[PDB]
């Protein structure tokens, strides 16, 4: 997993720079993926849509973000013995819905599915690091006993 | 209710026009603290000094939850006049006057009609919401006449007829 | 008697006391306002040209 | 498609982990569809539920806590809370908080939550240190994250983020872990002197 987030370092910055504002459908993801990254968002339904019924991301936001340089520091700066609390808590209605289908991201754009591969291999990076933390806690404590 | 709605804006109206006589700057919906013992009294009430102490209590526990900015909101200050007019309304009847001369006719036994200056700057000195010197100078002023003798129904009557529009 | 009437008296002059001052002090608020804002008319340039 | 309830709720999550809400231990009746207003006094049946999640959703009030003996994680993220309340019916066995991104400006109330260990409430409305200044009664709080706050930004924009750990930790004196990174005996050393 974390050899999948520092090949994306830039492609997927130029290709969403050159993406001249996505629609809301990758723009879920990417909403995601800044979610992971911790970024202010307002919340309520903006823009919903009757059918998905999902916190569907804003429109202004996403532009507004998009041209921030510190993404590359963004899928890169990351260590171990984090909880990622906040981004598991707010990260579960897309979980629910199936808008994140790798089918459905590969036909936006070849950035659409790096960037849904970079946040599936951090999703899975966190919940193997929560998996981690009690077993060594558990084997330390066998080590002193 | 719709018509208690209604009577609620017509009392919203009256206090909000209050409220901006007070106002630190026109339009900025905030009045100083310091002036809210005297702006509390200027809605047509003759808050005591628990009442004026309660209110200030009030309102200070309830800007606490907001910015301490030394002022207080026109919302709050709203809320907490109108409940302490309304309150007052009911249970003292508008009945000033009488409530007044019978306060007064409590510092004469005697019935002679007129209650002496000094002794009634003494009694306000020494008993009750003990009050500065300026403020007795301020009694003797208003009500004490050339012979020193205060006619207390007609000092009554000019407390209770204080420019109060109902 | 005289024992309760001595307490009397003196509760009843205390709160004649309080109702008065407060009642006094609501009446000053009310003519300070009644004395109301005759503010200095600061006599603005009377501009002849334009 | 306005709201759903508690009841459709625990329908929904026992349909999706074929487990018995008053038996999981891990009730997840987050994210539902539509999201949900109102929390209502059903969630007492959850005697045997240790965490919580009604997360992303339009919850606006805290309040219904009773019945849960054995909560020790509540997740309200994603949500239109406003003000820390009506915690005292968990407050015994509360460790962890989640109610991050929220529109709470005022810490008060927070000292309800005494066993409070974890405390996640990033990119809420904190414009002011008096707020900071409350969370010095708990005792067990160990970690606290406040990235994406009004204060927070101001610091960040200014390149001041090493002066904001440093009030942190003047502040709270005992914190572990600020903002995902561990407290150094060098920020330690820097709170202290300014204290």
């Amino acid at each position: 997993a974390l050899e999948a987030l520092n090949s994306i370092k830039d492609g997927d910055i130029k290709n969403l720079k050159a993406l001249k504002k996505p629609p809301q459908i990758i723009t879920r993801i990417f909403d995601c993926v800044l979610v992971l990254r911790m970024l202010p968002v307002t919340k309520a339904e903006y823009t919903d849509e009757k059918g998905r019924m999902v916190q569907v991301g804003n429109y202004p936001e996403a532009q507004k973000m998009m041209n921030q340089m510190s993404f590359l520091q963004d899928l890169k700066d990351f260590a171990k013995e984090q909880i990622n609390d906040e981004t598991v808590e707010l990260l579960e209605p897309y979980f629910m819905s199936e808008d994140f289908t790798f089918e459905n991201a590969q036909k936006g754009s070849g950035n659409v599915a790096g960037l849904c591969n970079w946040a599936e291999s951090m999703a899975k990076y966190h919940n193997v690091a929560k998996v981690v933390e009690p077993k060594i806690a558990k084997l330390r404590e066998a080590e002193a006993e | 209710m719709s018509k208690l709605n209604d009577k609620h804006e017509r009392v919203r109206a009256r206090v909000r026009e209050a409220f901006i006589l007070f106002e630190h700057k026109e339009g900025s919906r905030l009045v100083d603290f310091k002036d809210v013992p005297t702006a509390v009294r200027a809605c047509g009430v003759n808050p005591t000094a628990v009442q004026m102490t309660h209110i200030l209590d009030q309102l200070a526990a309830l800007n606490a939850e907001t910015d301490a900015t030394g002022y207080v909101g026109l919302e709050n200050f709203e809320l907490v006049v109108c409940n302490f007019l309304i309150q007052q309304e009911a249970s003292l009847f508008r009945d000033d006057y009488h409530t007044l001369l019978r306060a007064f006719r409590a510092f004469d036994p005697d019935g002679r009609g007129f209650i002496d200056a000094e002794s009634f700057k003494s009694l306000l000195t020494g008993k009750g919401e003990a009050l500065s010197e300026d403020e007795l100078a301020k009694m003797m002023t208003v009500a004490a006449d050339g012979e020193g003798k205060i006619w207390y129904e007609d000092y009554a009557q000019r407390l209770a007829n204080d420019g109060r529009t109902i | 008697e005289r024992a309760e009437f001595e307490e009397m008296r003196e509760t009843r002059r205390a709160q004649a006391a309080v109702i008065i001052q407060a009642w006094w002090r609501g009446h000053k608020v009310r003519m300070v306002m009644s004395g109301g804002g005759k503010k200095g008319a600061k006599k603005g340039g009377a501009k002849k040209k334009k | 498609a306005k709201a759903t309830t508690i009841k459709d709720a625990i329908r929904i999550f026992e349909e999706r982990k074929s487990v018995v809400a008053t038996e999981a231990e891990k009730v997840e009746l987050h994210g539902m569809i539509p999201p949900i207003e109102k929390m209502d006094a059903t969630l007492s049946t959850l005697k045997a539920c240790k965490h919580l999640a009604l997360s992303t959703n339009n919850i606006e009030k805290i309040s219904s806590l009773s019945g849960m003996e054995n909560l020790r994680i509540l997740s309200l993220g994603r949500n239109l809370i406003k003000k820390i309340e009506n915690l005292d019916a968990v407050a015994d066995t509360l460790e962890e908080l989640w109610i991050s991104y929220n529109q709470i400006a005022s810490l008060s109330g927070i000292e309800k939550l005494v066993n409070l260990r974890v405390l996640y409430m990033s990119n809420n409305k904190i414009t002011n240190w008096g707020e900071i200044d409350k969370l010095a009664a708990l005792d067990k709080l160990e970690d606290l994250l406040l990235a994406g706050n009004p204060l927070y930004n101001d610091y960040k924009e200014n390149n001041a983020t090493s002066e904001y750990r440093i009030e942190v930790v003047k502040r709270l004196p005992n914190l572990k872990k600020l903002d995902g990174m561990p407290v150094d005996v060098d920020e330690r050393e820097q709170a202290n002197v300014a204290r």
